[PDB]
RNA sequence: GAUGAGUAGGAGGGCGCGGCGGUCGCUGCAAAACCUUGGGCGCGAGCCUGGGCGGAGCGGCCGUCGGUGCAGAUCUUGGUG
RNA sequence: AUUGUGGAAGGCAGCGCGCGCCUCCGGCGUGCUUCGGCAUCUGCGCGCUCCGGACGCUGGCCUGUGGGCUCCCCAUUCGA
RNA sequence: AAUUGUCGGGAGGGAAGCGGAUGGGGGCCGGCGAUGCGCCCCGGUCGGUGUGGAACGGCGAGCCGGUCCGCCGAUCG
């Protein structure tokens, strides 16, 4: 036996694609996954996470 | 046609899970059932009982799904589907459909051997 | 402004394993040469 | 240029001088006066189109470094050695070794005319050394090899005669020992009470 | 003559060479700092072995300077412990829990190094039925390091297989191979907590000839508690 | 296609009338591709016939041991009576190999397939000697 | 690289049944159902196939839908020890 | 005694032989030395090895009374 | 399907069945297990640089190509 909790695997859930079907975004996603990968830009990192958001996580600004 | 496969098909259980107590009832079929009672001796695992499936006697993924011939099944219905395996002839074997027709069997049979495509049943309903 | 484009070592034993040791300690071989140096000569002398 | 070894190994893998004294025994001192103080530099070392072309990418295996070694000879055993037979259709028989083969494994007579056995390969690892050893200097074998045990039933009259010719020289040899040709011509044997880890052979 | 090389070819060729070259230039420069680094590390270790040798001879004299004089010479306090687990994790109180866990023994038979203080010793008083632990001289510690030695690596369990693997951590404490490793461990450096942290915990096994009752204490003729230089004799048969 | 490749396998890659899956979607699931222009009859966008520009075709062309090199012109993705750029070929494997290896890999038409398509023409020639004579030998050896 | 207990309970990925919109096929040279000490695949739900019987229909795949999965209820109806 | 997972790399590490001579188990030059020695000179080329996970050889057998089996019946030891 | 007769195989000292492991006896399986490959010459068969046409193509007016037919040379594959 281990002491750990959880076998030591973490209980957190994040979005790691987007939940959406729509094949434009899907191509967006795959442009900005390879940008943040090849660059280790911080800008691109935030931009491919809030790709995988929903609609209630991407608010409108007026 | 040589078989791609090299690595050693290693099972880790060749019997099957029979549905406890599918032996004493006839009603009760021996398709696996999970066993939810509360006091299941199976359920809670004792020692000298039925044995549970679980993900840990899984197969190893490079010999999964080989059979022992050394290639990977495809199902043919008709000459067409079998030339799809044309460039998979060392990784795939052809199996005709058990509703083909003796007739249909024959040409699919003999374009498998211009193709060099195994088939697992080729000496199905000829006779 | 893309970066350039980009197995486990099987663990051996250095206690029993020369090139191993050497690896990780040079000098472990000059100890080793001294160690058996040493002991010949006590042979030899007693 | 030099006749000996300048290191010799203390064990496997470690030379009896370091590295400052290999420098002075390798010379380089010497070589870098030569060449203007300067050690030399060198340089480096300096088809047909398929029939066939497979579908699937072949896969080569990796480089081994590990390199077989010469099969080793057991310390019981030394040429003249008698030898007994743990198994094959000469079980039990003890045979004269001659010498170990290239491939490893020994060569054995009975001789022939005492008990039977020719000129034959035995692995060592079917066979048990004893402490008789039979005089062999006179035998000889440079002839025999690997291949002359390969096959290509009836026996060729060479090797009848080759058979005799080597087991004539070491007949005398045998019949000087008081006893000993009766003792090669009989089987070893376990009997009742025969514990064979106490044994000495 | 020939087919023309089209644009992105050409661009896309000229940019490997330049990485190439680059990526050629690191072995050459990398080559020469390996180089340099085999002669420190060799003196280091050789520094290192005088020392360890020197300390032993010192002690001897100053106890036999002591009896000649008529008087006692009190040897240093132990700064280094080795600690193993000898319970398992079932019916686990929660404050020796919250302990172990500390100490980084969450598994029967694992192993640590720990640091002495009185901070340090009043927490290992709290767990004394559910540990064994003494004074690991240099053998012990070469033994663990070299062959149960693993380096934690972005939280990643690495074998110490060469001494990258030490630089990559420790390299700006000064530790670039091994026997610094080592040297900082036995006699307690300025570092030992990045040193010591550094190791995964060690995944010993079962004693090899057995336990006498891990339900008593080591004095009492059982195998709990401080067993001091003893805990040697243990190390041997569990690594 | 008429629309950039990658869209086209966005929408295609779940469902087409060339899409072969058998055995589900668990581990024991397979799929192949069906269509004339994909030579290791594989689903993924690299070999997909439907998803790029430039695609080969290799397959037997009538009789006489014929074998068909076409390839997709550029310029008439709309088009489809005239999107290929048929050749026929009935001459030796060696004459009928460098062909492939001009048509494909030395202008540069599509680089990654040229090994997909000389395995491609290796089959199919081979194919059309056994149509002719009949099986002779079972290549079960080695 | 680490790790693996689980009732009540939650969730994910899958299996199976019957339609509908599509698509790809099979069948009197023998479909469905049923039978088998034939064989094989999957941890498993299940799946594929040989042989037999039968004599006219049936299946795969994508989407979508539902009166969609039984060992129990002194369960219902029928049959049988 | 158990075991060979991987199949892209001759890398890493430690040495040997050449690039200078001798009487060749060794000897011959600077620096340091506890006078035993020393990663102080120890670079290049070609090789070797306990060195980025097993290779090699031989035989048997291949339509047989052979081999294999997850199928069937049964027996036995353990469990139940 | 429950259940029953019959023939055949087998077992049985106050239940039987069942898990795991082998063995005995059955039954079943030729993709259950290969026989090719490389290099030679004998013969047979089938196609071969440079110029002409036919229908096209890649790169973007112009360069760069293959396929098929015919004619020379070349004389191999
Ligand atoms: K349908
Ligand atoms: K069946
Ligand atoms: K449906
Ligand atoms: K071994
Ligand atoms: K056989
Ligand atoms: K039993
Ligand atoms: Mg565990
Ligand atoms: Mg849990
Ligand atoms: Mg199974
Ligand atoms: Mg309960
Ligand atoms: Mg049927
Ligand atoms: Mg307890
Ligand atoms: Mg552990
Ligand atoms: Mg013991
Ligand atoms: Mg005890
Ligand atoms: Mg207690
Ligand atoms: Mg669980
Ligand atoms: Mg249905
Ligand atoms: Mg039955
Ligand atoms: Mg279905
Ligand atoms: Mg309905
Ligand atoms: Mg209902
Ligand atoms: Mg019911
Ligand atoms: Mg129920
Ligand atoms: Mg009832
Ligand atoms: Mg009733
Ligand atoms: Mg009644
Ligand atoms: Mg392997
Ligand atoms: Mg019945």
């Amino acid at each position: 036996g281990i002491d750990l909790v959880a076998g030591g695997k973490s209980k957190k859930t994040k979005r790691t694609a987007p939940k959406s079907d729509d094949v434009y975004l899907k191509l967006l996603v795959k442009l900005y996954r390879f940008l943040a990968r090849r660059t280790g830009s911080k800008f691109n990192a935030v931009i491919l996470k809030r790709l995988f958001m929903s609609k209630i996580n991407k608010p409108p600004l007026s | 046609a040589v078989p791609l496969l090299n690595k050693k098909v290693v099972k880790k259980r060749v019997k099957r899970f029979i549905r406890p107590q599918s032996d004493r009832r006839i009603t009760v079929k021996e398709s696996w059932r999970r066993p939810k009672g509360i006091d299941s001796r199976v359920r809670r695992k004792f020692k000298g009982c039925v044995l549970m499936p679980n993900i840990g006697y899984g197969s190893d993924k490079k010999t999964r799904h080989y059979l022992p011939n050394g290639f990977k099944k495809f199902v043919v219905h008709n000459a067409s589907e079998l030339e799809i395996l044309m460039m998979h002839n060392r990784t795939y074997c052809a199996e005709i459909a058990h509703n083909v027709s003796t007739r249909k069997r024959k040409e699919i049979v003999e374009r498998a051997a211009q193709l060099d495509v195994v088939i697992t049943n080729k000496l199905a309903r000829l006779h | 402004v893309v970066r350039p484009i980009k197995r486990a070592t099987l663990k051996k034993n250095p206690l029993k394993n020369l090139n191993v040791l050497l690896k990780l300690n040079p000098y472990a071989k000059t100890a080793r040469r001294m160690s058996l140096l040493a002991e010949a000569q006590r042979v030899k002398a007693k | 240029a030099k006749k000996t070894i300048r290191n010799p190994e203390l064990i496997r893998g470690v030379g009896k001088f370091s590295r400052s004294k290999m420098y002075h025994k390798k010379g380089l001192w010497a070589i870098k006066k030569k060449n203007g103080g300067k050690l030399p530099l060198h340089e480096k070392k300096p088809v047909k189109p398929p029939k066939f072309y497979p579908a699937d990418d072949v896969k080569k295996p990796l480089v081994n470094k590990h390199k077989p070694k010469p099969t080793k000879l057991r310390a019981s055993i030394t040429p003249g050695t008698v030898l007994i037979i743990l198994a094959g259709r000469f079980k039990g028989k003890r045979v004269v070794f001659l010498k170990q083969l290239t491939s490893g494994l020994l060569l054995v007579t009975g001789p022939f005319k005492l008990n039977g056995v020719p000129l034959r390969r035995v692995n060592q690892a079917y066979v048990i050394g004893t402490s008789t050893k039979v005089d062999v200097s006179g035998v000889n074998v440079e002839k025999i090899d690997d291949k002359y045990f390969a096959k290509q039933n009836v026996l060729p009259q060479e090797k009848k005669d080759e058979q005799k010719t080597v087991d004539s020289a070491l007949l005398k040899a045998i019949e000087g020992i008081p006893e000993l040709k009766a003792y090669l011509s009989a089987r070893f044997s376990l009997k009742s009470g025969m514990k064979p880890h106490e044994l000495v052979f | 003559g020939g087919v023309v090389v089209p644009e992105s070819v050409l661009k896309k060729q000229k940019r490997n060479e330049e990485w190439a070259l680059v990526k050629k230039q690191e072995l050459a420069v990398a080559k020469k700092k390996s180089v340099e680094n085999r002669k420190l590390i060799y003196n280091r270790a050789k520094q290192y072995a005088k020392e360890y040798s020197e300390q032993e001879k010192e002690l001897i004299r100053l106890k036999r300077e002591a009896r000649l004089k008529g008087g006692f010479y009190v040897d240093p306090e132990a700064k280094l412990l080795f600690i193993i687990r000898i319970r398992g994790i079932n019916a686990m109180p929660p404050q020796t829990k919250k302990i172990l866990q500390l100490l980084r023994l969450r598994q029967i038979f694992n192993g640590v190094f720990l640091k002495v203080n009185k901070a340090t010793v009043n927490m290992l008083h709290r767990v004394e039925p559910y540990v064994t632990y003494g004074y690991p001289n240099l053998k012990s510690i070469k033994e663990l390091i070299y062959k149960r030695g693993y380096g934690k690596v972005d939280k990643q369990r690495i074998a110490l297989t060469d001494n990258a693997v030490v630089e990559q951590v420790l390299g700006k404490h000064g530790i670039i191979c091994i026997e610094d490793l080592v040297h900082e461990i036995i006699t307690v450096g300025p570092h030992f907590k990045e040193a010591n942290n550094f190791l995964w915990p060690f995944q010993l096994k079962a004693p090899l000839g057995g336990l006498k009752k891990k339900r008593n204490h080591y004095v009492e003729g059982g195998d709990a508690g401080n067993r001091e230089n003893f805990i040697n004799e243990l190390i041997r048969r569990m690594n | 296609t008429t629309v950039p490749g990658q869209l086209v396998w966005e929408i295609v890659k779940k469902n087409n009338s060339f899409l072969v899956k058998e055995f589900g979607n668990g581990t024991a699931g397979v799929v192949f591709s069906k269509e004339p222009n994909n030579l290791y009859n594989l689903h993924s966008y690299k070999h997909s016939g439907l998803a790029n520009k430039k695609t080969v075709t290799i397959q037997p062309d009538g009789k006489d041991k014929s074998v068909l090199l076409a390839t997709s012109k550029t310029k008439k993705q709309n088009k489809p009576s005239r999107l290929l750029n048929k050749s026929v070929m009935k001459k030796e494997f060696s004459r009928m190999a460098k062909a492939v290896t001009n048509q494909v890999g030395d202008n540069y038409y599509r680089p990654d397939l040229k090994k997909a398509a000389l395995a491609r023409l290796s089959a199919v020639h081979r194919s059309l000697k056994v149509t002719k004579s009949g099986a002779k030998k079972r290549n079960r050896q080695a």
